[PDB]
């Protein structure tokens, strides 16, 4: 579950395959997606509290010692530092929002949150993460239709 | 999550390293198996060598650390402890159902099944063998003891040896059989005390009709030899006489300390005239024996051997009548010794063996007794010779308490396999995967023995499965259940007519070993290892 | 013949059963080894093939050589009847022709 | 540390590799002392990690001093203290042997034969070996004295002692004929308990002599007591003259003034009681192996009774053997048949700076003492080798009459009856057979090697000589390197030590050979 | 062994050999098949890898992620090495070969270990392979009608097979359209470099589009810039290698006047060049300016001032889509700039796209080159859907090359046993176990598609291999409806030569990993 | 210490590198039961083996005190079921 796999041979000989194989580690599975899950949830739980009129901002402080107050979202997760790669995947997300509309780079974090929130229990319910995607797939394309149907328009 | 100060291991990652440990196990020594073996020379870092093709002591010196490789190292032990012989066989046979089961197990086959299948596979092999594979030897006769005794001693440093040490071994056995209450005839091996010396060479090794102590006599005024030996054997030291705590002299008319410090030892000197007044000859102690008793006892002519061990010291008083007196205290609160405590040899005599001397007890009455004296080339070679020779005592035990021995040289193996993979599909539906799995790891051994002699194990094994499975399927060819492996011209042999042999207790208790081994474990998919 | 593996000081990986390749590889250290590896090495430079042939037939000399220094003989009678013997072999190869 | 089945420390080489190392281990043995076998063999000098030095040429001493790591030499090491112990002789024959029996075995397992093959055409052999031996075998008469010698003589001529041969042998002979022993119907020699040998560095080789008696390095507790007693009565004890505690605790309480000095006067009278008892027997001598008290030796002076204390037991022992005594722990128990008579003569003398007790003119002794004097303490360490391997020979030729020829005729003589005997086998271990039969050649060889000789040329004229039928005697010339006949050069051996060496060698052989995999690094595990 | 006082190897060298090497490379080649065994089939799971620099790639693909392990084992090398050739040869079927190789191994593992010699095993598996792609190649489907409708039907349904195990598989009817597409207008040599990949972060990916033409992101413009129109209706192309601002004429050019006079003659001349260039490319008729080489502030703004568009610093590889799209060609020289020497687009046009402004070709009918831009929400989501649509690519290239479709999901490779098997029965035996093993082995794909999917991979395997053996050639694994059925009729299609090659190179790999007997390991040298 | 081993079996002599364990360095330590004894450092100012035994044992460290066997006797110890004669 860690630090890969050694065997070092049934016959006692050096089994070595990986280069620094003993430094590396590895999670596999249902413990792996459950550690992005975690990840993604206190991800998106930091930034819901910035959602709306009521929203507080966030008072980032950088690598020089720069402060920046700031409530939006793509900021916020651009001048954050993470390792975890699940976080950089919701930074990129945000920076994509941002780029595609200029709005609501709050909004796509905490969906994204709370969708892999219900796929956590979801999963240890026993489904196969790929039919989730597939059911959320069907669910957004209902979701998009029926923003078209109630759509306005304005002058 | 957890916050569990260790490390974890769950699934096909746990499964894999125990399977890898009892593989790693069981290839070290895999190498000493069957008359093609070879034998193993291990060092104990401090320059101390052991050489040994027994796979209980390989098991027992190697260091291991982890638990499945434990369990196997357990299993070897367990197997020498209750039969004596097939210590590698049945570590062997473990490795490779452990190994086939989780082969089955990858193919999301559920473990619970398995096991169900192992142990109904078990079970089959078992009654398959008492009810087909077995040979009663009331008909063989005393060629049987010595053809058991002779395959029990291949692969080992008696090997060629055999034509000797299987009638020593047999007449060994002979020698300390007695009956018991319900008539049962009982051989309490163990009781063949082997001693070892270096020196002359192997077909010069000594059998003793009688004991043989690893002692020598006190003092060199006392006579080497006794003809009409009066063995007394005693539990207590005999030496002077010291008062226990609670008792303490205090002097007050100085003119009775001469008294006291005389009868300090005159106690002494009563208890030994008391004791030779009766015509003993030997007197043998656990206890030591300081110089005044040596003086009485040469003034005598009698022998004196203190610091006797005291299992050596309970079979003589066994085998020459002789009763243990850790005391001369009587009903009568008296101190006295009569002659009817006396144990009677034919012979005692201080032998020279190798620049030392140990006693022969020859032909006690009353009983007999047997002794082996192990001469080789140096130590390594005698300990060895020893391991040996105590297989064969324990196989030829069991040879004489169940009457039943089965063909050696794998044709039990390879009739099992052949049975149980046609039986597989009699019952089951998932299960009917684990029998015939069981049935193809039964097939390890002679594989294992094709491969030591560096035949073609494939044609060998294939061949020798077409002979079982004729004999299976063709009732008038039954006789072709004898079929084993000849590893000196590398071709199948009827071994029944071949003489080689093996106690049936000896497969039927490393199955039910290897197999609850590999039950046990299979059942584990998930390890944590607290940090220390 | 059975391929090996052999992984030189660059970490290069070479699979196969050419004599003068797999000795060209190994960090060979004993000076009369390395004789031999550079007499296997003319005999691929001159010809092209028989490198293994040569250092088999050096073993076997060298070892039958060592045989007769430990019965009694000198390392100057070895060697001139190895020179007999190698003059006797070339005159009777062409008659070995087919 | 992941995993690690078996320990760290743990490390396994099996295959071809075990086996070619065993056997390079067992040649590299070999020749550490292939050239100290012979009559013109070169001494060695061992450094002693205590600091002494060992200057010998015996196969036993050189090796049991040199410590190895590799197990196969320790092998080879156990299996010369074997030979040593066993006959005690022949000690570089059995190593070079099983050195020359492990090199034509590698020879084999470098080809596909199994090595269990190996071993059973060593055993066969083996078996031919001994039976051929017992064939080539004379028997020898006990009570000619001459014959005994020149076994004796034939024995150390190899050694550093063989300039003074005749002495040596005089001497080990004589020491091994009287302390033969026979008692209950039970013969015995015992040369390790009885015939001491006590060296002296200083004076001259000429003058070691073995003496009818034992010699201790002991003077008389007080001056006053005679240093020469004409024929004395000796009497041996264990027990302490002097007064002792008891073994129970034994507190005293003194009220009355007169108790102090009535106890000391109880205790003097209690030594002189003791002394009484001893006086009774009306002795010369007496030993005793604890100390004897002042009083005590007041009290047997008196009696005119010289005293000796603290005598080892190993020292008593051989007393009461030299001059018929039984040595008495009780006093009052002592007897007219304990009083040992038979000593013609007892002088403490001064040799150097120190006191010796000489007991030399004792009647029909069973023990002896064996005065070495020599150049140094090495040199006599060295003579007192060769005269224990000689009395080594006398008592294994006394104990077996067979006797077998020497200087390399028995080994060619059974290589020879071996290949006739392989030359009808038709098997596939005739080989082997013939191999392990012609490794006996190395003793012939090894001995022209260390004459100097021309080593093909004389070992091929020695195998044509065997070739024809009365030729089981002949051998090699040490000295000249030229083929000469054994009953005429007068080198035997006993039957016993080639037995013992060729049995030796081929076991040692068969276990080096029965080993294909080597795992160390484990603790003991006690 | 002994301490051989002089040594024949320098200290370190490490050597195995044996049994227990043959089987330890197998034990390898089993642990790097299953460091990718999770990737396979519709129900396949993509694994991500961080690197030193901690960069993490996310792939589904199965070399890629056998190339970003740092594999050192040198009989693991091999699993790589051929599963990085049949990347290179097919494009498809990286993981299948690893599996197919190190199943090989694991079944002759059992028959290595009692002392099979290696050359038998090497034989059975060159003889097997050959009868297998021999079987291929005589059952394989293929249309001998040429009919356009038909072909891009099987174009469509290969693409999407290749492409329905990604993350993209949601959206594959669309994204294998668009590749069948942009493979068409590919002209005669199906080059990779002429479909170019563009990848814009943000919007979804139903919002990616193929540009029936070529598109570039905006290359660094100077003042001026801003002033000049952004769509044009015709417009005339230049495509120019040219440097057009103010600068020395040489390197080495060295300019020795002695009067003021030559001095202004000498300025006026240096603008005079720049500035005949320029009006060169003005009467050349053209309205759009493209160069490889920087276009100054000076030129950008004489092109401004005549409603002129330009755009310097261009990638080499966009002007060499631009010039096979409009269909001129890159001139070094303004010397002459010919009508027949000048692109022709029907729209250009320059549109924010995500937060970028990329340029647009659109309208061309003789393009012989494409431009897919590609939108996602993260810079490695972009990067898997550009490896997707790249075995799309080479799939759909492969098939463009020979109609020749075998049915996926395993039924393939079942039947492929089934033939084996009934083979092996009828030969002596020594040879017929070692067949049996590769027909054995050959059922990994299956089993592994079903252990992927959650299934019961011992009863979908034996309904397949019942099925197989009655008849019927092309039932696999229908992963959506937890049973097998007819692959062919459910347009599970595969071109032969994937199986094919995957075939030839898992045989080679085992072969070479089987002749193998002993491994040597020199010490590294400048240890420093 | 090598020559005291032989008459002292109980005891477990034995040496270290000073180096895995500078000022103790630059110009015999005693234990039993896990506790310290004797702590003789720098012995050379206050050699032989007698010399040494005499040293270790005027303090009282060295147990006060054998027969040769042939090689060795003992193989195990357990319920050996030692002959039992019966009727
Ligand atoms: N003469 C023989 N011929 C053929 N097979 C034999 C012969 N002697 C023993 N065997 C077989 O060799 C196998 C290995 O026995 P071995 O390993 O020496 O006993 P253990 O398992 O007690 O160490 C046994 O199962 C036996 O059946
Ligand atoms: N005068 C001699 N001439 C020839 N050979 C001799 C002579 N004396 C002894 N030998 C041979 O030398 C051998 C004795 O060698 P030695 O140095 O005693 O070895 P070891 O001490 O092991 O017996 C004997 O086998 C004997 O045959
Ligand atoms: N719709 C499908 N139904 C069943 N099997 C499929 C389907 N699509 C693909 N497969 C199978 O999945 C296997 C793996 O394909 P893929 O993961 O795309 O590439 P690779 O062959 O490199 O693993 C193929 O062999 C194919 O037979
Ligand atoms: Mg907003
Ligand atoms: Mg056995
Ligand atoms: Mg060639
Ligand atoms: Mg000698
Ligand atoms: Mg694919």
């Amino acid at each position: 579950a860690s630090m890969g796999t050694l065997a070092f041979d049934e016959y006692g000989r050096p089994f070595l395959i990986i280069k620094d194989q003993d430094r590396k580690s590895r999670l596999m599975g249902l413990e792996a997606l459950k550690s992005h899950i975690m990840a993604a949830k206190a991800v998106a739980n930091t930034m819901r509290t910035s959602l709306g009129p009521n929203g507080l901002d966030k008072m980032m402080v950088d690598k020089d010692g720069d402060v920046t107050v700031t409530n939006d979202g793509a900021t916020i997760l651009s001048m954050m530092d993470v390792d975890h790669q699940i976080a950089k995947l919701m930074v990129e997300l945000s920076k994509s929002q941002d780029d595609e509309i200029g709005d609501g780079t709050t909004g796509v974090v905490v969906l994204a949150g709370a969708l892999l929130e219900e796929a956590e229990q979801l999963l240890d319910r026993g489904i196969h993460p790929i039919r989730i995607a597939d059911g959320y797939e069907q669910a957004a394309r209902v979701a998009i239709e029926h923003l078209d149907k109630i759509s306005d328009s304005v002058l | 999550p957890l916050s569990v100060f260790g490390d974890r291991s769950t699934g096909e990652t746990i499964r894999s390293q125990n399977v890898m440990a009892a593989a790693s196990i069981a290839n070290i020594v895999k190498s000493s198996l069957g008359p093609v073996g070879l034998d193993k020379m291990l060092v104990d870092d401090i320059g101390d060598v052991t050489i040994t093709n027994d796979g209980a002591t390989i098991l027992k010196l190697l260091e291991v650390e982890h638990p499945a490789a434990k369990v196997l190292c357990e299993l070897a032990d367990l197997q020498d402890k209750e039969v004596g012989d097939g210590t590698t066989s049945v570590v062997i046979i473990a490795a490779e159902l452990l190994k086939n089961a989780d082969e089955l197990v990858k193919q999301k086959i559920h473990p619970t099944s398995v096991i169900s299948g192992y142990r109904l596979a078990c079970k089959e092999a078992v009654r398959y063998i008492n009810e087909n594979l077995i040979v009663n030897t009331d008909e063989l006769g005393r060629d049987c003891l010595i053809n058991a005794a002779k395959t029990s001693m291949s692969s080992k440093i008696i090997g060629i040896n055999g034509d000797f040490f299987a009638n020593m071994v047999v007449d060994a056995v002979l020698a300390i059989k007695y009956t018991d209450i319900r008539g049962q005839p009982r051989y309490p091996v163990n009781s063949v005390n082997i001693l070892k010396a270096h020196g002359r060479s192997q077909m010069e090794s000594m059998l003793i009709s009688g004991y043989a102590l690893n002692c020598v006599v006190g003092s060199q005024g006392m006579p080497k030899r006794i003809v009409n030996a009066k063995i007394a054997c005693l539990d207590f030291s005999l030496q002077k006489t010291k008062m226990k705590l609670g008792v303490q002299v205090v002097i007050t008319d100085p003119e009775k300390l001469d008294q006291i410090r005389q009868r300090e030892s005159d106690i002494t000197k009563e208890r030994i005239q008391k004791i030779l007044a009766t015509g003993a000859n030997v007197i043998l102690t656990t206890g030591g024996i300081d110089d005044m008793c040596l003086k009485y006892f040469v003034e005598a002519g009698a022998m004196a051997v203190r610091r006797v061990l005291k299992r050596d010291l309970k079979r003589i008083a066994k085998a020459s009548g002789a009763t243990i007196l850790s005391t001369l205290a009587n009903l009568e609160g008296e101190e006295t010794f009569e002659a009817a405590m006396l144990g009677q040899a034919e012979e005692v005599v201080q032998e020279r063996i190798c620049d030392d001397e140990l006693i022969l007890i020859k032909n006690t009455k009353a009983r007999t007794s047997a002794s082996i004296i192990l001469r080789g080339a140096n130590d390594f070679m005698c300990d060895e010779m020893e391991r040996s020779l105590h297989d064969a005592l324990c196989v030829v035990k069991r040879v004489l308490e169940s009457k039943s021995v089965v063909p050696g040289g794998g044709a039990v193996e390879a009739a099992l396999s052949i049975y149980l993979e046609n039986y597989a599909t009699s019952m089951g539906s998932r299960e009917q995967l684990a029998i015939a799995e069981f049935a193809r790891s039964l097939l390890v051994i002679p594989n294992t023995l094709a491969v030591n002699a560096a035949q073609d194990s494939t044609d060998l094994v294939a061949k020798l499965r077409a002979f079982h499975n004729e004999a299976q399927v063709n009732p008038e060819r039954k006789n072709l259940k004898w079929i084993g492996l000849d590893l000196s011209n590398g071709k199948p042999r009827d071994n029944k007519q071949a003489g080689v042999f093996e106690p049936t207790i000896v497969k039927v208790k490393s199955l039910k070993f290897a197999t609850e081994a590999a039950i046990t474990i299979l059942r584990i998919d998930d390890l944590i290892k607290l940090h220390p | 013949g059975m391929n090996k593996m052999v992984i030189n000081h660059l970490e290069k990986l070479f699979v196969t059963n050419d004599a003068a390749t797999i000795l060209r590889e190994l960090e060979v250290q004993h000076p009369a080894a390395k004789m031999i590896v550079m007499a296997s090495h003319m005999q691929e430079q001159e010809v092209g093939d028989g490198t293994n042939f040569v250092l088999v037939f050096a073993g076997a000399l060298l070892e039958l050589a060592e045989e007769l220094l430990r019965i009694g003989l000198s390392v100057s009678e070895v060697i001139e009847g190895y020179e007999i013997a190698c003059r006797k072999a070339h005159e009777i190869l062409p008659n070995l022709v087919c | 540390r992941p995993v690690l089945v078996l320990s760290q420390n743990t490390k396994r080489e099996s295959g071809r590799k075990v086996q070619s190392g065993n056997i390079n281990a067992a040649k590299t043995i070999a020749d550490i002392i292939r050239t100290c076998l012979g009559p013109k063999s070169m001494m060695k000098m061992l450094l002693d990690p205590m600091g002494g030095i060992v200057m010998t040429n015996d196969g036993n001493a050189i090796l049991r001093e040199i410590q190895v790591q590799h197990p196969a030499a320790k092998s080879m090491i156990e299996i010369s203290r074997t030979q040593d112990e066993e006959v005690g002789d022949g000690t570089t024959s059995v190593i070079i042997l099983a050195g020359e029996m492990l090199s034509v075995a590698e020879h084999f397992l470098e080809q596909q034969m199994h090595p269990t093959v190996v071993i059973s055409a060593y055993r066969k052999a083996l078996d031919d070996m001994i039976s051929t031996l017992k064939k080539i075998s004379i028997p020898v008469d006990i009570s000619d004295s001459d014959m005994m010698l020149n076994i004796i003589n034939s024995s150390i001529t190899t050694k550093a002692i063989s300039r003074w041969s005749s002495l040596a042998c005089n001497i080990a002979l004589d020491a091994v004929k009287m302390v033969q022993f026979e008692e209950n119907g039970r013969k015995e020699i015992d040369i390790k308990k009885y015939a001491r040998v006590e060296k002296i560095p200083g004076g001259i080789i000429e003058d070691s002599c073995v003496l009818r008696g034992v010699m201790i390095n002991k003077d008389v507790t007080h001056p006053r007591m005679r240093r020469y007693i004409k024929n004395p009565r000796i009497v041996l004890l264990d027990s302490s003259l002097e007064y002792k505690k008891g073994e129970s605790q034994t507190d005293i309480e003194i009220t009355r003034e007169e108790d102090f000095t009535r106890i000391l006067q109880m205790e003097e009278e209690y030594i002189q009681q003791l002394c009484e008892d001893i006086i009774q027997l009306k002795p010369d001598v007496v030993i005793t192996e604890k100390g004897i008290s002042d009083l005590a030796q007041h009290y047997l002076m008196r009696a005119n009774i010289t005293a000796i204390r603290r005598v080892r037991k190993t020292d008593n022992n051989r007393i009461a053997r030299a001059c018929g005594a039984r040595i008495v722990s009780r006093p009052e128990e002592l007897r007219e048949d304990d009083v040992g008579t038979g000593a013609g003569l007892l002088e403490i003398k001064k040799i150097g700076d120190e006191y010796f007790t000489f007991i030399t003119d004792c009647k029909d002794p069973k023990a002896c003492t064996i005065l070495l004097r020599g150049a140094s303490k090495e040199i006599l360490s060295e003579v007192e080798r060769n005269l224990q391997d000689a009395m080594q020979v006398c008592r294994n030729v006394l104990l077996d009459p067979q006797l077998v020829p020497g200087g390399g005729a028995s080994e060619m003589a059974v290589a020879h009856a071996l290949t006739e005997k392989s030359k009808a086998m038709t098997g596939v271990e005739q080989w082997p057979y013939r191999a392990v039969a012609q490794a006996l050649e190395v003793i012939p060889r090894t001995l022209i090697q260390n004459c100097g000789a021309s080593t093909i040329r004389l070992l091929t004229s020695l195998r044509a000589k065997h070739t024809q039928e009365n030729c089981e005697t002949w051998g090699v010339n040490g000295e000249t390197g030229t083929l000469v006949d054994m009953k005429e050069l007068g080198i035997w051996e006993p039957l016993a030590v080639k037995l013992q060496t060729y049995k030796t060698a081929v076991e040692t052989a068969v276990l080096l050979l029965r080993i294909d995999d080597i795992v160390s690094g484990h603790k003991k595990k006690g | 062994m002994m301490p051989t006082p002089v040594i024949l190897l320098k200290e370190g060298t490490d050597s195995s050999q044996g049994i227990p090497q043959l089987v330890s490379n197998i034990s390898a080649c089993q642990v790097i098949a299953e460091a990718v065994r999770t990737t396979l089939g519709p129900r396949g799971m993509d694994k991500l890898i961080v690197d030193g620099r901690g960069k993490a790639t996310i792939s589904n693909d199965g070399a890629t992620i056998l190339k970003l392990l740092d594999v050192v084992h040198p009989a693991a090398k091999t699993l790589v090495d051929i599963a990085k050739s049949q990347d290179a040869e097919v494009g498809d079927g990286t993981t299948s070969v690893t599996l197919l190789a190190a199943e090989f191994l694991k079944q002759v593992k059992p028959y290595v270990e009692e002392g099979l010699h290696p050359q038998i095993i090497i034989r059975a598996f060159r003889t097997a392979t050959q009868l297998a792609v021999n079987k291929i190649k005589e059952i394989a489907v293929t249309v001998k009608k040429a009919d356009k409708v038909e072909q891009r039907k099987l174009l469509e349904k290969c693409a999407m097979t290749a492409l329905s195990s990604k993350l993209i598989s949601q959206q594959k009817a669309f994204f294998a359209k668009m590749v069948v597409d942009a493979v068409m207008m590919l002209d005669d040599l199906l080059q990779l470099k002429m479909i170019g990949i563009k990848k814009v972060q943000g919007g979804a990916l139903e919002d990616s589009q193929l540009v029936a033409g070529v598109a570039f992101k905006k290359t660094f413009s100077y003042a001026g810039f801003e002033m000049q129109p952004k769509k044009y209706h015709n417009p005339k192309i230049a495509l120019l290698n040219v440097e057009l601002e103010l600068k020395a004429e040489k390197d080495n050019a060295e300019i020795r006047v002695h009067t003021v006079e030559d001095y202004q003659a000498i300025v006026d001349a240096e603008w005079n060049i720049l500035y005949d260039k320029l009006e060169k490319i003005h009467h050349s008729g053209a309205k759009v300016v493209l160069s490889k080489l920087p276009i100054g502030d000076v030129a950008t703004q004489y092109f401004a001032d005549r409603d002129m568009f330009c755009a310097g610093r261009v990638p080499e590889e966009d002007l060499k889509r631009t010039m096979m799209a409009c269909g001129g060609s890159i001139q070094t020289s303004v010397n002459a700039l010919s009508a027949d020497v000048l692109g022709r687009c029907q729209v250009f046009e320059e549109t924010q796209i995500g937060g970028e402004r990329y340029n647009f070709f659109t309208g061309c009918p003789k393009a012989k080159t494409c431009t897919f831009i590609l939108r996602g929400g993260a810079e490695q989501f972009m990067e898997e859907t550009e490896r997707s649509l790249h075995d799309a690519i080479m799939i759909v290239r492969r098939a463009i090359k020979n109609d020749s479709v075998v049915a996926g999901g395993g039924a393939i490779e079942m039947e492929l046993s089934k033939y084996l098997r009934d083979y092996s029965r009828t030969i002596p035996g020594k040879q017929q176990l070692l067949i049996g093993a590769y027909a054995k082995a050959l059922e990994i794909i299956p089993r592994q598609l079903c252990d992927n999917a959650g299934f019961d991979a011992t009863n979908i395997l034996n309904k397949l291999r019942a099925r197989h053996a009655q008849g019927g050639t092309w039932y696999g694994v229908d992963i959506n409806n937890e049973d097998i059925a007819d692959n062919f009729e459910a347009f599970v299609w595969e071109p032969a030569m994937v199986r094919i090659n995957a075939l030839t190179a898992a045989s080679e790999a085992a072969c070479l990993i089987v002749s193998v007997d002993e491994t040597i390991k020199n010490p590294r040298s400048t240890v420093d | 210490m090598i020559c005291l081993a032989a008459e002292y079996p109980a005891v477990k002599f034995c040496k270290v590198k000073s180096s895995v364990i500078s000022q103790f360095t630059r110009n015999l330590l005693i234990y039993k039961g896990g506790e310290l004894i004797g702590n003789f450092v720098r012995v050379t100012d206050q050699f032989f083996a007698v010399d040494l035994e005499a040293f270790l044992q005027e303090f009282g460290l060295l147990p006060e005190k054998l027969v040769l066997t042939s090689v060795r006797n003992s193989a195990t110890c357990h319920s050996e079921d030692s002959d039992l004669e019966i009727d």
